[PDB]
């Protein structure tokens, strides 16, 4: 029974912490004003506007109702939980104990829903990792980086493969696409593109000196087939080059901007695959633009020496560096979604 | 003379932003539709949605006579599901059985215009299947 | 225009300067 009892409270709380971050107050005012204007006949001899209106009602209504829902659910819970209590029956402990279950499944689907907002969350994506100006020690954090993630994406369960690669002479790597592949794997990665400054002292100087490198990560949904824009043909640059005859890369003039593939073994498997990468990048960038529209580039922190990871924008430090380096990174992610950046 | 079922849960007394100007199209004022609704409700349980016929008078006072609880909701309560189906002869969500939908439709009787409850039990079965649930 | 944003000046490898090693002396301390 302590599981059962510790799991009525805990889900209560959840759900406050959700209507907390909702800030469902608002929601709720704008409901009630668009719910009046529903009320009014006139809205709807303009048909559009009040197609609008109606979509805007419902959802308000429903995220609202099913906090209600929660807040109510959960009372009937604990009432079910009180009876049984009093009254020494095992039938309604038993119906006490379960019933609880559906509710928070609920509030959980409630929360992944709140969290994905973006439309392309769900597909997978294509991280893509590019080394600091600094020389070796540059390429040799990006390496560590690109570590780190593929074992991010090995604990989660999501398949992984290098699209690209490019090493650094003396050690690491100068730069890496990686397409991931999984359910909701954009979704988690979106957050963490931007620059990741790593603070250690350097092995590869032949002093004691403490170095500061940089390394970007950059990551786009894969949007094939589905989207309707394509890239002007007199605008398309094919190129080829040498693996390390079978690698493609592609130039971008408008907007200045490349993508290469060289997994694929014949020239018109990498083309293509370049095309596609292309043609993401594109999305991508038109949407940060939009948003840009509607509404420093560092996002994290690991300082070696110190032995403190800081993600700079949510605000959440890590002692365990180590764990944080060897995929240990959902904390940053997660709090990073509910920040909602 | 204007009538026409369209309305949700019988306990939401004044059910404004899900009907609102559809009720209150004509010169019958917003509260008496909803009192008629709840004095209708008071006989039976509550929850579920409940049509009925809208015969509006040119005097403001209106007759009117209920219905079965719509096919839908009873076909569920059976089934004891939420959501029905999404793709239903690819992948099946549940199923039930024909005792249960046979005894759910005796009860409506009353509305349903047939001699025959074999037919409506049929006829529910139908439903069902459409739904997405394989007998 | 990642590529130019990881060129910018802002994000060049800054490296700590010494205290007891190589670049050691100071010939005026912080403070008399």
């Amino acid at each position: 029974i302590n599981p059962v009892n510790n799991r009525i409270q805990d889900l209560t709380e959840r759900s406050d912490v959700l209507r907390g971050y909702l800030d469902y107050d608002a929601k709720k005012e704008r409901l009630e004003e668009v719910n009046a204007e529903l009320e009014q006949p006139d809205v709807w001899n303009e048909p559009e506007r009040a197609q609008a209106l109606g979509k805007e009602r419902s959802s308000l209504e429903a995220v609202v109702d099913t906090l209600d829902q929660m807040k109510q659910g959960l009372e009937d819970v604990s009432g079910l939980l009180e009876l049984a209590v009093e009254a020494d029956d095992e039938e309604t402990f038993n119906e006490a104990v379960a019933e609880l279950d559906a509710l928070e499944e609920k509030l959980a689907q409630l929360e992944f829903r709140r969290m994905f907002s973006g439309e392309y969350d769900s597909a997978d994506c294509y991280l893509d990792i590019q080394a600091g100006s600094g020389g070796t020690e540059a390429q040799d954090w990006a390496s560590m980086l690109e570590r780190m993630y593929l074992r991010w994406a090995e604990s989660r369960g999501f398949k992984t493969e290098i699209i690209e690669e490019s090493e650094g002479e003396v050690a690491g790597i100068k730069s890496v696409t990686i397409k991931i592949s999984g359910d909701y794997a954009y979704g988690w990665l979106r957050t963490e593109t931007g620059v990741h400054r790593l603070v250690r002292k350097s092995p590869f100087d032949s002093g004691g000196r403490r170095h500061t490198s940089f390394s970007s990560a950059f990551v786009y949904p894969e949007v094939d087939d589905d989207i309707d824009i394509e890239i002007n043909p007199a605008d398309l640059r094919i190129d080829v080059y040498r693996t390390s005859e079978s690698a493609v890369r592609i130039t971008h003039i408008p907007t200045g901007i490349v993508t290469q593939c060289q997994n694929d073994r014949s020239q018109h498997k990498n083309k293509d695959q370049a095309m596609k990468q292309m043609k993401a990048k594109l999305y991508e960038l038109e949407m940060q633009k939009k948003n840009a529209e509607k509404q420093g580039s560092q996002i994290r922190s690991y300082v070696l020496d110190d032995s403190r990871i800081k993600d700079l924008r949510t605000g959440v430090e890590t002692r365990n560096t180590q764990a944080v380096l060897d995929g240990s990174l959902d904390q940053f992610i997660e709090a990073s979604l509910k920040a909602g950046l | 003379q204007a009538y026409v079922k369209l309305q949700v849960a019988a306990g939401m007394a004044n059910p404004s932003p899900p009907v609102g100007p559809a009720l209150g199209q004509q010169g019958v004022n917003i509260m008496e539709f909803c009192k008629a609704f709840n004095a209708k409700t008071d006989s039976i349980e509550k929850g579920l949605p409940i049509p009925v016929v809208i015969t509006v008078y040119a005097d403001r006072s209106f007759t009117f006579v209920t219905k079965t609880p719509p096919a839908a909701v009873l076909l569920k309560k059976a089934a004891g599901i939420k959501s029905g189906s999404g793709k239903p002869n690819k992948d099946k969500v549940g199923k039930i059985s024909r005792a249960q939908l046979q005894e759910i439709a005796q009860t409506k009787a009353a509305d349903m215009t047939g001699a025959d409850i074999e037919a409506m039990t049929r006829s529910i079965e139908g439903t069902a299947r459409s739904m997405g649930l394989v007998v | 225009a990642i590529e130019t944003l990881l060129h910018d000046p802002l994000f060049r490898q800054r490296v700590e300067k010494n205290k007891k090693g190589k670049g050691s002396y100071m010939r005026k301390g912080k403070h008399g």
